[PDB]
């Protein structure tokens, strides 16, 4: 089946494999070195020796061996997957030394040889780690302050899009600046990007729960979008921090009436309420559909079912959005 | 009138015709199937092709090339702003659109890049008409795969100016795939890597072909790598030798350089066949005749990195296409520079001995493919 020297290299390969199962790195190297000389046109002996050097932490030697194996496999037309494995291991030495940029370079070569699932996942980990390292390196609170300040100069002139651009650079430079998130939120509210005002206000608020302005900016966007029920709740959270606050009190009072005055046509109610996944779930759930039918037909079904919070709050949500009216 | 296809490059172009069951490649008046994408505005005539290329020696400020680098672009476009710095001709802002200024018959004139291209296309039209014995308007013009919409329309308009019925615009790698019969697999196969090492650019792309339908999955390339920089390394070799023999650096003498460079191109072509080429220029510098040589091995050493760098875009395209090497069913060579044995060797090593598809001359395959598609559109 094999040339005698190939078979001899194989017997040594197998003995080397057993030596590695037992973590006998050095006996195994002896077996693979014999196997390598017996059958030199075969990457497997070289990559196995590299496996030792990788496990030992001797990454420079294992890299030289992987590179030699790659050159040999190409000369001798060995499977592309074998070449890929040697590259994957090279990327692994860099991964282990935390040189993720190099791990990626070599994993990219590995993928070209074969897009091995293991490489795809390991290189993704290398990217995630390197990307976080890069953001942390990017962060610099003083540059964030300079961009923030230019954003403020623009903002204050009514140039909200430019302010937003500078605020974006400032946040890349300082991610915990709660005030900065709310300044962007303001740009969006003024530009009618009310949805974006909400997302930046929410991060501002979680970072600084007492920043009453984060709440008034969010609530204003909600009120503007006729989401008076949440706008009132957000303005109220602002009132919980400071009951004398003007937007928190005034926006709250406008929402208090407007949330009912806007119902108008049921089409407005359906389009707005069904935008909310919570009521979509209530309506998509057949148990609720059955409960609702009983409720329409019998006010006592309501009297009894609403004593249990699992139903009472599904109903309360449908009432809050205006889908269920009670007379 | 028989349909034609035109291969429109930055330094060269070629026209094919489909007649009597096959594509013929039509040589121009100098016997060249591939003729320069040069226009020379002399003080007596507007020359196109080799007539124009040969005038770069005499009126370089009035000759043009690389029209495609300006076509479809805004004047303020960073590409325009960078590339003009390396040209003998002036790029002009006319409505935030580059226009090229030359002196023609002593007059100051400027033409849009599209006009320059139409002049080139007109010449290709004349070549085809003279060959066939009749006017031909039915044509297919190819473009680089990375072209945007303004660029494709601008190319089509250049055809309109030339007087062609532009039937279609085709990406250069699709045309090559057509030329090699890869649209006749009858399968969901093949994944084909097309490697275009051209005059001033290197374009690599992966096309996946499924029973005649083509998709570009990935592109990669180098906008400042092509055959011209191999010629540039060759110029530096010869300049250094001239300098050692005469203690004279001739790289600052534009006439000496243009003539040396032209000879270098010829030596490079010689070396794609032989292992030796001669450099033979009378009065190269200050009346000094310069006679020397280069071997294939020396050329490869001068350009060893240029050749190796062509594989980096290959790796990039494979990753972007999410393919490995094993998944490439075919390898296609496009561009005259792929005739260099070193390129072929690098691709074979990169791809572990897989054959390269050379059944059609690499610098004809695009014109060829365009002619085939043109034939289809017209029959
Ligand atoms: N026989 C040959 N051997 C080696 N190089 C060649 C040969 N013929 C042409 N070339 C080179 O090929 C290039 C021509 O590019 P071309 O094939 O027109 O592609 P593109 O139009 O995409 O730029 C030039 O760099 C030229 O010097």
């Amino acid at each position: 089946d094999l040339p005698e020297n190939k078979k001899q290299a194989l017997k040594e390969k197998e003995l080397g494999n057993d030596a590695y199962k037992k973590k006998d790195f050095d006996t195994a190297l002896k077996h693979y070195d014999k196997a390598k000389e017996l059958d030199p046109t075969n990457m497997t002996y070289i990559t196995n020796q590299a496996a030792v050097y990788f496990e030992k932490g001797d990454y420079n030697k294992c890299r030289e061996l992987c590179e030699k194996a790659i050159e040999v496999g190409r000369e001798n037309r060995e499977d592309y997957r074998q070449i890929a494995k040697a590259y994957a291991r090279i990327g692994n030495s860099y991964f282990k030394e935390e040189k993720y940029k190099d791990a990626i370079h070599f994993y990219n070569k590995s993928l070209a040889e074969h897009r091995t699932p293991d490489v795809l996942k390991k290189c993704q980990q290398a990217e995630k780690i390197l990307k976080e390292q890069e953001r942390l390196a990017y962060i610099n609170p003083d540059l964030a302050l300079e961009e923030k300040n230019k954003g403020n100069e623009c903002f204050q002139k009514g140039d909200y899009p430019q302010a937003m651009k500078h605020y974006t650079e400032a946040i890349k430079r300082n991610p915990k600046d709660a005030k900065l998130y709310s300044n962007r939120a303001a740009c969006y509210t003024k530009l009618l990007e009310f949805q974006l005002a909400l997302k930046d206000c929410e991060e501002c608020i979680q970072l600084e729960p007492t920043f009453i302005k984060g709440y008034t900016r969010k609530a204003a966007a909600l009120e503007a979008m006729k989401d008076y029920t949440k706008a009132m709740d957000v303005y109220q959270k602002a009132l919980d921090l400071d009951s004398s606050c003007k937007e928190a009190a005034d926006g709250y009072q406008r929402c208090m009436m407007a949330q009912y005055n806007r119902h108008d046509s049921p089409e407005d109610v359906k389009r707005r309420a069904m935008a909310d996944p919570e009521v979509q779930q209530i309506m998509s759930d057949p148990a609720m559909r059955l409960i609702l039918e009983q409720m329409q037909k019998d006010p006592q079904a309501l009297s009894e079912h609403l004593k249990n919070p699992v139903i009472a709050q599904k109903i309360q949500k449908l009432m809050d959005v205006g889908l269920i009216a009670i007379r | 009138a028989a349909a034609i296809g035109i291969d429109l490059g930055t330094t060269y172009s070629c026209v094919g015709v489909f007649q009597h069951g096959k594509v013929e490649i039509i040589a121009n008046d100098q016997g060249n199937r591939t003729t320069p994408s040069y226009v020379a505005f002399t003080d007596t005539e507007r020359l196109i092709g080799d007539a124009a290329k040969n005038q770069v020696a005499l009126n370089p400020q009035n000759t043009v090339f690389d029209a495609k680098r300006l076509i479809g672009r805004k004047f303020g476009d960073p590409v325009v702003q960078s590339d003009m710095k390396h040209w003998p001709f002036q790029v002009i802002n006319d409505g935030d659109k580059p226009k090229v200024q030359v002196s023609y018959k002593g007059e100051t004139k400027a033409f849009y890049p599209e006009e320059i291209s139409s002049m080139v296309l007109t010449k290709m039209k004349e070549i085809a008409e003279a060959y066939l014995g009749y006017p031909v308007t039915n044509a297919v013009i190819t473009v680089p795969a990375y072209f945007n919409d303004s660029q494709r329309q601008a190319t089509k308009d250049a055809g309109v100016i030339a007087g062609l019925n532009v039937l279609r615009i085709i990406n250069e790698p699709t045309a090559a795939a057509i030329a090699y019969g890869l649209d006749r697999t009858g399968k969901g196969e093949r994944n084909v890597l097309i490697f275009d090492l051209g005059g001033g650019t290197f374009d690599v792309s992966i096309l996946t072909i499924d029973d005649g339908i083509f998709e570009v999955k990935a592109t990669a390339g180098d906008t400042h790598l092509g055959g011209e920089d191999f010629d540039n390394r060759l110029v530096n070799h010869f300049v250094e030798e001239f300098k050692r023999k005469h203690k004279k650096d001739i790289s600052q003498n534009k006439r000496a350089v243009r003539r040396l460079r032209t000879a270098c191109e010829r030596a490079k072509r010689t070396l794609s066949s032989s292992t030796q080429a001669s450099l033979e220029i009378d009065s190269l510098f200050e009346g000094i005749d310069f006679y020397t040589s280069i071997t294939r091995a020396r050329f490869e050493e001068l350009c060893s990195d240029l050749f190796r760098s062509t594989l980096e875009p290959v790796e990039k395209a494979l990753r972007d296409a999410k393919l490995d090497k094993a998944q490439i069913h075919d390898l296609v060579l496009v561009g005259g520079s792929t005739r260099i044995p070193k390129v072929q060797k690098l691709l074979q090593d990169f791809f572990n001995g897989r054959d390269l598809n050379k059944s059609i001359n690499p610098d004809e395959a695009v014109a060829y493919g365009a002619a085939v598609q043109a034939a289809i559109l017209m029959g």
